[PDB]
């Protein structure tokens, strides 16, 4: 009912549908709160626009901590996700 | 103080009972027993909050040694022992009747006069209960080596061989409930199989059998053949001293019965009779008919071919026990003149109140099975007579003889003005003394089309103001400790000496206003009391 | 908001002015730009208990705090009384009670010129 | 000048990301306790360390990052016996308005240990003498007795959040010029 | 207020709640039932858990045990009819961090 | 009836964006929006 | 101060329901209406004494202020009122549950009608930890099942027979089971008093067959009262709460609830206001208990107060539920909770929302798929909020001094001290651009590049609705590509289409990602 | 699932979920209410149906997980400023 | 507020305020004493 290793990790590798909606969709919120990006930007606008850019280089300091059923941690960084 | 008045009911005396002289953590613990009923020590610790489990066992110990609950134990039988907990109804009475306690032992002990134990007699009823659980050698290790130990050690042989300091037990400790219980499989099973005929009359076989031992069971602390020790050697009668007692209220109750009863004489009849009634109620008070009836309080009361059969056998027990039928040549001596004390004794028989009413002739007895409702029946009328109009004692008197009666006959049987009796029968709905009927006269209970008819309801009537006064008994002493709440940092201070002029004077007007409560309180303890005589 | 404890440890009043000299330090050249409401505070505190002081190394400090607990334990006493009134004895005479029939040796004498060698 | 082993939650505003994270959440502890009385404890003056911290939640609907954290900070706590030399700024006909000149200022203490001829006289003066009077702005010694704390508030000045009790009951309290 | 001289206002039926559930969406459902509409700020007791007024708890008269949060106006007025009959929504609240 | 910051009287209703406002001419602060019409 | 505030954010982890005691209710009530008549001939603009629409209980217009809070609308949230009843009555939705709480227990000594050595059976039942709603009241059924199969009682021996309503609104007790045995200690009782009243007024004796003792509502309260608090969990109640004891559940006290649920609406067709129908059975009932309390002081008469206490009974059961008129119907609680969109349908489940748009559509091929077109005189109403940031300060400065006459302009800015809006079109706009804090938020119109929802308004399927970018075109109608169309099945035939725009951030990236 | 095949009614549905908001929100409202309270019910809310109306981040979909940020730090720097606590 | 009291409210006698005595000091008695 803790934290869980990366030894003893046995769920999907996969940056799921469902999260790219919501990683991007706190991003744009942090963009347009001030929060410093950190990729070369040109003049862009659209603080959405902005982050969904800035997904494709794997730059977001974030990390999603998945829930199992029994009440348990299991953390995975957003960088080690692929999609 | 509407916040207690609405949702309250005798759960709210016990819980501040125990709160008023004891700790504040066993206070919530019997408040938990008697909402819930019965649970074990295991599953006691989730329903209250804040206290651990160790911790109730103290305090639960605590609670123990007054004896103000009473266990149980059952096992499972793939499982281990458990020991259920109730509560004791009539333990917690002892610390409520607690100061009427003192005054009965002066008043029924009136052979010694200005005697050296005035103060130590009453310190002893305040030593062999305030501590629970009490033995003979617990009291003669104190300070006193001897300080006549001899005549106080034999004071008390004169004091509980009257009565009232039964040797305590497991009996009276377990209830008599789940005492009926385990005596009847046993009984049960004395009977085995290959007794084939009526199965339906081979259950009474254990049935006739408990009711002969289970009158023997409550009659082994009622022995007392096995509390004596005849010392050959320096005395002449002792206790064993290797007994721990108590008090018993079983007499106290009885004895508090014969002190409503000379009221009631005092009221029929005048100032000569009523001496000569309570001296020949005094000679038979040690063993009289039990007033709480533990025979009727649980079993087959459910069919009336057994439910007369609880008073059938218990008035051939009144007028047939050798203990209680004097002779009225007995009593001349005892007053402090045979034609005198049957002259005075004459007009009991007399009266319609049946107090010495029926008897074989040349010898006496009161009855009781046929009396106390008659008292019950006293003391309910003249209440409401004193706490509205006496008007409303004159309606109440005219629905007793005369049932069911309608709004033309109350003018016809009584008489008053028309438009005030309305102003006063509807004070008497309100209290749940009188009640409604209702006759249709056409379909589906129309409201206008009938007449409404009234009865007396012997039981609901009675039981209203029962809790009408178990609430006011629970009400004004709840005023007590939080009069207490305020001005506390004298009575600190007071207690802390062993003076200020001006905070002087604030701890008299505490003092006497507290004073008034006792007897307020003691007052209407009378007037309940003689609704527990069920 | 939870208080776990309140009472852990003592601290010294030396590092009541040695932190907060830090603290004096990156504070953008305090007391000195005049040619929030968390400086004015700061300052309040620094100030009062200097002018105490005045009207140094730890080192020298704390060998002195080693001599004075001469106490068998009701000792504790020895970290309030580091700045208050130097060099007065009817002054100590006030502060620790049954002391005046505890110390009739010449450790109170001893006492006295170390909290005057501390000033 | 003790500390005292606390724990809270503290928010973070996102511009706030760029600056490191110790003195960013030293800043945002600092406003929320500079200048602050804690109810049943004292008055916190500045966080001291930061003892161990916990991984940033967010909440879904703000978007910002919530940390909680565990640290101890300096509170002024003396004892119940302090000598203290405080300043006064303020004389009353029936105590004195003895309080530390600089830090604080919602203090009265009374005069219940003292002698037989106390009493007020109207002529800048606290009373007279059976000796060297004593006023504003000078170092007057004073000790602590007890104090009270109270955080109700009954919604329909004598702020009676912090005050101390004082008392100067031996030679030389008034004026710390009568000795040394 | 629904209708064009009543300068309208569209209604969000049942089924279009319905519609959004199965794509999986859990944000803005919740504004375009919460936040674009029906916004309101209650101030809500812990104990005894009923609404209070801008300061009170009005039942319990401490105003101690105030926590703020944010519901529907159409979920306030429920706890008020329902109230009027002798039902009571007692509220109990927990945090959200630490789980 | 009375602005918070220049502390006008005036109020004009506006009612081409269908906001249905209130707001002063001085400074251009709103008073009460979302009118609350009995229906 | 000086004094350190802080609070954590908290969420709600579950409701329980209760019935709150008759001593809760002036708890939290303040005022009192003892008083009739709505509505004072004093000639004033709010003229209300005590017991009507009270300015300090709330307050149902515009320019009047609530005396208790403050505020006139923006603020008060309503305040309860409290009642007294004259003598107690029946809930009508405990009506069904208030003869299954008497079917158990004894009518003479109120004891629940079961042997020791069985009750400790059931119970134990209760405290198992697997239990859910659907077998908790499961043997509930069975509690109720063994009690009535058992003729007589335990402490007193007396005897009870059955209870069920009477088909108004009253319950009789029929205590007459006689098998072949009519020689009962309860029957001889009931005939030896009855031809007591033959003597007299003799034509009575056809209708002893059908007369039974009632239980009315002031007989059932001190029925009820009488009980001990162990018993209480075998028949659903529980203690350790303290409106658990089941007095509770029939009135004696009923609350007021607070006028912004009433209304006060002007129809304006007359300087007189209509008042809506729940204030009339309010007044109504508080006339009938004035006039029962001052009845039984000065001396009424009991066949003609029996059928005033049934009015009340009958009137009260209305106020809740406006079924029960045994019969231009009023309108109750019960009538508006449930029902064709009453609530938890029109309200509570699918709401009414603002920032939307209704016109018809038209085709348009030469536009791309996930681009829906939206007609310009919309395109300046519906806006956006919309944060300051350097990464498009330079943006917004150039777009705040368009105004909102030109098409790429903004209708309201906050800075960040300010706390309502700001007006565009009136003011200084120019002034108002140079200053610009970097922390306030814009309301820009819709431009090309934000995302819009759009659906059918009958919507089959999950796929019926999802969300497009737009592209502002001088017309005025919608137009989308024309492949989205068999999802929306148009036809193009007059049928006209909403279209929908999120404000929030979050929601504008969700909207994308899962309905583009 | 629960033993025994089942109706979508309202006999049905009173069996599969006891959720007195969820039960209210369908067809017959008042009649699940009054029988709640008058056993004194407890449901926590966690289906979908209720969290609309209390109006809470939704249980499911989308709202599963949680959203954390790194803290980009470690013990390194996590010691005490301990020094000269008595002598 | 309510009205009709019970008949009994008197002035306390001399045969029972000696009773009240042994009241208080049986409280004084067991919650001085262990529990
Ligand atoms: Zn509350
Ligand atoms: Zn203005
Ligand atoms: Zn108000
Ligand atoms: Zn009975």
């Amino acid at each position: 009912e803790k934290a869980i290793p990366k030894d003893q990790r046995a769920t999907t590798p996969y940056m799921t549908k469902y999260e790219r909606a919501r990683i991007l969709g706190t991003r744009a919120l942090q963009i347009s709160m001030n929060a410093p990006v950190f990729v070369d930007l040109e003049g862009e606008t659209d603080p959405l626009r902005i982050a969904m850019k800035e997904l494709a280089e794997k730059k977001i300091p974030l990390v999603i901590r998945r829930y199992l059923p029994d009440g348990s941690f299991e953390d995975w960084s957003v960088e080690e996700l692929i999609v | 103080s509407l916040e207690q008045r609405t949702l309250n009911p005798d759960l709210f005396l016990y819980k501040e009972l125990v709160k008023a002289h004891l700790g504040e953590r066993a206070a919530s613990v019997i408040g938990m027993l008697v909402a819930l009923g019965r649970l074990s020590v295991r599953e006691l610790v989730e329903k209250i909050d804040g206290m651990d489990v160790d911790s109730v066992k103290t305090t639960l110990v605590s609670l123990t040694q007054l004896r103000c609950v009473k266990y149980l134990q059952e096992t499972a039988i793939s499982g281990k022992k458990t020991t259920y907990y109730y509560y004791n109804e009539e333990g917690i009475h002892i610390l409520l009747y607690s100061g009427l306690i003192i005054d009965e032992i002066i008043t029924q002990m009136r052979v010694n006069d200005e005697e050296e134990h005035k103060q130590l007699v009453a310190e002893i009823v305040q030593n062999v209960i305030s501590l629970g659980s009490l033995t003979v050698e617990d009291y003669l290790s104190s300070v006193t080596s001897d300080s006549m130990k001899y005549t106080i050690s034999s004071l008390f042989v004169q004091l509980c061989e009257m009565g009232y300091l039964i040797q305590i037990s497991k009996l009276h400790y377990t209830p008599i409930e789940d005492l009926w219980q385990f005596l009847y499989e046993k009984h049960y099973k004395n009977i085995p199989r290959n007794s084939p005929l009526s199965d339906l009359k081979k259950r009474s076989q254990a049935k006739m059998n408990a009711k002969t031992d289970f009158a023997k069971i409550i009659n082994k602390p009622n022995e007392l053949s096995q509390i004596l020790t005849v010392d050959p050697k320096t005395s002449l009668r002792i206790v064993k001293p290797t007994v721990s007692l108590t008090i018993n209220l079983d007499r106290f109750m009885k004895g508090r019965r014969s002190k409503q009863l000379i009221n009631l004489a005092k009221t029929r009849v005048g100032s000569v009779t009523a001496q000569v009634y309570k001296i020949a109620l005094r000679l038979t008070e040690q063993k009289s008919p039990k007033i709480r009836d533990p025979l009727t309080q649980t079993g087959l009361l459910q069919d009336l071919e057994e439910a007369k059969s609880f008073q059938d056998e218990a008035e051939l027990v009144e007028e047939k026990t050798p203990g209680l039928t004097f002779n009225a040549i007995d009593l001349a001596r005892h007053l402090p003149s045979a034609s005198l004390i049957n002259s005075h004794l004459k007009i009991l028989a007399s009266s319609n109140f049946p107090f010495l009413n029926e008897t074989k002739p040349g010898v006496y007895y009161v009855p009781y099975s046929k009396l106390m409702p008659v008292l019950k029946s006293s003391v309910y009328e003249y209440v409401i007579a004193s706490t509205l109009g006496p008007s409303a004692m004159r309606l109440s008197r005219c629905i007793r003889d005369n049932k069911l009666v309608s709004e033309k006959i109350i003018n016809s049987t009584a008489l008053m003005k028309e438009k005030d009796i309305r102003s006063t029968l509807a004070s008497l709905i309100r209290y749940n003394s009188v009640e409604i009927q209702e006759v249709p006269r056409t379909a589906d209970r129309s409201a206008s089309r009938a007449v409404f008819l009234f009865r007396c309801k012997e039981t609901h009537s009675y039981n209203f103001m029962r809790q009408n006064l178990e609430w006011n008994m629970a009400n004004l002493l709840f005023k007590k400790e939080k009069l207490k709440q305020e001005n506390s940092t004298l009575l600190k201070k007071a207690n802390r000496d062993d003076l200020l002029p001006s905070e002087l004077n604030q701890l008299k007007m505490v003092n006497e206003r507290e004073l008034n409560v006792f007897a307020r309180l003691s007052r209407l303890l009378s007037l309940w009391e003689v609704f527990q005589m069920a | 908001m939870k208080v776990l404890e309140e009472r852990n440890a003592f601290l010294s009043d030396y590092e009541v002015l040695k932190f907060l000299t830090d603290l004096e330090k990156k504070h953008l050249w305090d007391q000195k730009s005049l040619a929030p409401e968390l400086q004015g505070i700061t300052r309040n505190v620094v100030n009062y208990l200097s002018i105490n002081k005045n009207f140094m190394s730890d080192e020298s400090f704390a060998e002195l705090m080693t001599k004075l607990n001469s106490f068998k334990l009701f000792k504790a006493e020895k970290l309030q009384i580091v700045n208050q009134l130097p060099a007065n004895m009817v002054h100590l005479y006030s502060i620790v009670e049954e002391c005046d029939a505890r110390f009739d040796e010449k450790t109170i004498e001893e006492m006295l010129e170390i909290i005057s060698g501390y000033a | 000048f003790i500390l005292s082993k606390i724990a809270d939650l503290v928010r973070i505003p996102p511009d706030q990301f760029h600056r490191d994270t110790i003195s960013a959440i030293t800043h945002q502890l600092n406003n929320k306790f500079a200048n602050k009385i804690i109810p049943n404890v004292g008055l916190c003056i500045t966080i001291y360390d930061l003892l161990t911290v916990e991984e940033g939640q967010l909440k879904p609907g703000d978007g910002s990052s919530y940390i909680n954290v565990t640290f101890r900070a300096v509170v002024f706590k003396p004892f119940l016996g302090e000598i203290v030399t405080g300043w006064i700024s303020k004389c009353t006909a029936e105590g004195i308005k003895v309080s530390l000149l600089g830090i604080f200022d919602d203090i009265f203490i009374p005069q219940n240990m003292l002698f037989e001829g106390c009493y007020y006289t109207p002529e800048e003066s606290a009373w007279i003498w059976p000796k060297l009077y004593f006023d504003v702005n000078e170092k007057i010694r004073f000790r602590i007795e007890r104090e009270v704390f109270v955080d109700v508030k009954p919604k329909s000045e004598k702020p009676p959040a912090y005050a101390l009790l004082g008392s100067c009951q031996t030679d030389g309290m008034g004026l710390v010029s009568w000795w040394e | 207020t629904e209708g064009r001289s009543r300068d309208g206002g569209l209604r969000l039926g049942e089924m279009e709640r319905d519609c959004v559930i199965a794509y999986g969406a859990s944000q803005l459902l919740l504004e375009r039932l919460m936040i674009s509409s029906d916004a309101f700020e209650v101030d809500v007791c812990d104990k005894c858990g009923l609404m209070g007024y801008s300061g009170w708890c009005t039942t319990c008269k401490s105003a101690e045990n105030i926590i703020k949060m944010t519901i529907p106006y159409a979920a306030k007025l429920l706890f008020q009819e329902l109230l009027s009959m002798n039902i009571a929504p007692r509220l109990r609240l927990e945090d959200i961090f630490q789980q | 009836p009375v602005c918070k910051n220049c502390h006008g009287t005036e109020f004009e209703r506006d009612l081409s964006n269908a906001n249905n406002d209130l707001v002063c001419k001085a400074c251009g602060v709103v008073s009460e929006d979302n009118p609350i019409v009995s229906e | 101060k000086e004094v350190v505030v802080s609070e954590t954010p908290k969420r709600i982890k579950g409701l329980e329901f209760s019935a709150l005691s008759a001593a809760d209710i002036v708890a939290q009530s303040e005022v009192e209406v003892s008083t009739r008549d709505l509505f004072d001939l004093e000639k004033d603009r709010a003229p209300k004494a005590n017991g009507a629409l009270d300015p300090k209980m709330g307050v149902s217009s515009s320019s009047l202020e609530c005396a208790t809070c403050h505020g006139n609308l923006a603020s008060c949230h309503g305040h309860f009122g409290h009642l007294k009843l004259a003598l107690p009555v029946f809930h009508i939705g405990y009506f069904k549950a208030t003869i299954q709480i008497l079917q158990g227990i004894c009518k003479n000594c109120s004891a629940i009608l079961l042997s020791e050595t069985d009750k400790r059976q059931f119970l134990h039942e209760l405290r198992r930890p697997g239990v859910d709603n659907l077998r908790r009241m499961g043997i509930l059924k069975k509690i109720l099942d063994q009690c009535k199969k058992q003729r007589r009682c335990l402490h007193c021996g007396a005897l009870n027979g059955v209870v069920k309503k009477a088909a108004a609104l009253k319950i009789i007790h029929d205590t007459f089971r006689w098998v072949g045995k009519k020689s009962a200690p309860e029957k001889d009782i009931w005939v030896g008093e009855w031809k007591e009243v033959l003597a007299h007024n003799p034509e009575l004796e056809r209708y002893v067959k059908r007369c039974m003792d009632d239980l009315n509502p002031l007989k059932t309260l001190n029925l009820f009262k009488q009980i001990k608090s162990a018993d209480c969990e075998l028949l659903g109640i529980d203690a350790t709460v303290p409106s658990g004891r089941p007095e509770t559940y029939i009135w004696r006290y009923l609350p007021a609830p607070p006028v912004c649920i009433r209304p006060s609406v002007m129809m304006q067709d007359s300087p007189a206001s209509n008042e809506d129908d729940l204030t009339v059975k309010l007044t109504e009932i508080v006339w009938t208990s004035s006039l029962i309390k001052a009845g039984l002081d000065k001396g009424i008469s009991i066949n003609n107060m029996m059928e005033h206490w049934d009015y009340l009974q009958l009137t009260v059961a209305m106020y809740i539920n406006s079924d029960s008129v045994n019969p231009k119907p009023i309108r109750g609680f019960c009538q508006r909770l449930k029902g064709k969109q009453g609530r938890f349908r029109g309200n509570l489940s699918g709401k009414r929302v603002d920032f939307s748009g209704r016109t018809v559509i038209s085709p348009d091929p030469n536009l791309s798929i996930d681009e829906v077109a939206v007609p310009d005189r919309v395109a300046k109403v519906l806006t956006y909020p919309e944060k300051v940031t350097r990464y498009n300060r330079h943006k917004l400065q150039e777009l705040i001094v368009n105004g909102p006459n030109v098409h790429p302009g903004a209708n309201y800015l906050l800075k960040r001290n300010e706390d309502a809006r700001r007006n565009l079109r009136y003011g200084d706009r120019m002034k108002l651009a140079k200053n610009l804090q970097i922390g306030d938020v814009v309301e820009r119109h819709l431009e090309d590049g934000d995302v819009v929802l759009f659906n059918r308004q009958p919507s089959l399927h999950r796929l019926s609705i999802l969300s497009h970018y737009a592209k502002i075109r001088p017309w005025r109608t919608f137009r989308l590509n024309e492949c989205v169309c068999t999802p929306y099945n148009a036809d193009f035939d007059g049928d006209e289409m909403n279209l929908h725009v999120p404000q929030t951030e979050e929601a504008r990236a969700e909207a994308i990602n899962l309905m583009g | 699932y629960k033993g025994e095949v089942l109706g979508i009614t309202r006999f049905g549905l009173s069996k599969m979920r006891d959720s007195v908001l969820q039960l209210a929100s369908f067809e017959k409202t008042t009649d699940h209410l009054f029988d709640a309270a008058f056993y004194m019910k407890k449901d926590a809310v966690e289906g979908v149906s209720e969290c609309i109306i209390l109006g809470q981040t939704m249980s499911i979909g989308t709202g599963s997980f949680k959203v954390v940020k790194g803290t980009n730090i470690s013990e390194k720097d996590l010691v005490p400023k301990r020094c000269l606590f008595e002598s | 507020f309510p009205s009709i009291p019970l008949p009994i409210n008197g002035p306390i006698t001399n045969k029972e305020r000696s009773l009240a005595v042994k009241y208080i000091n049986f409280g004084k008695t067991v919650k001085d004493g262990p529990f």
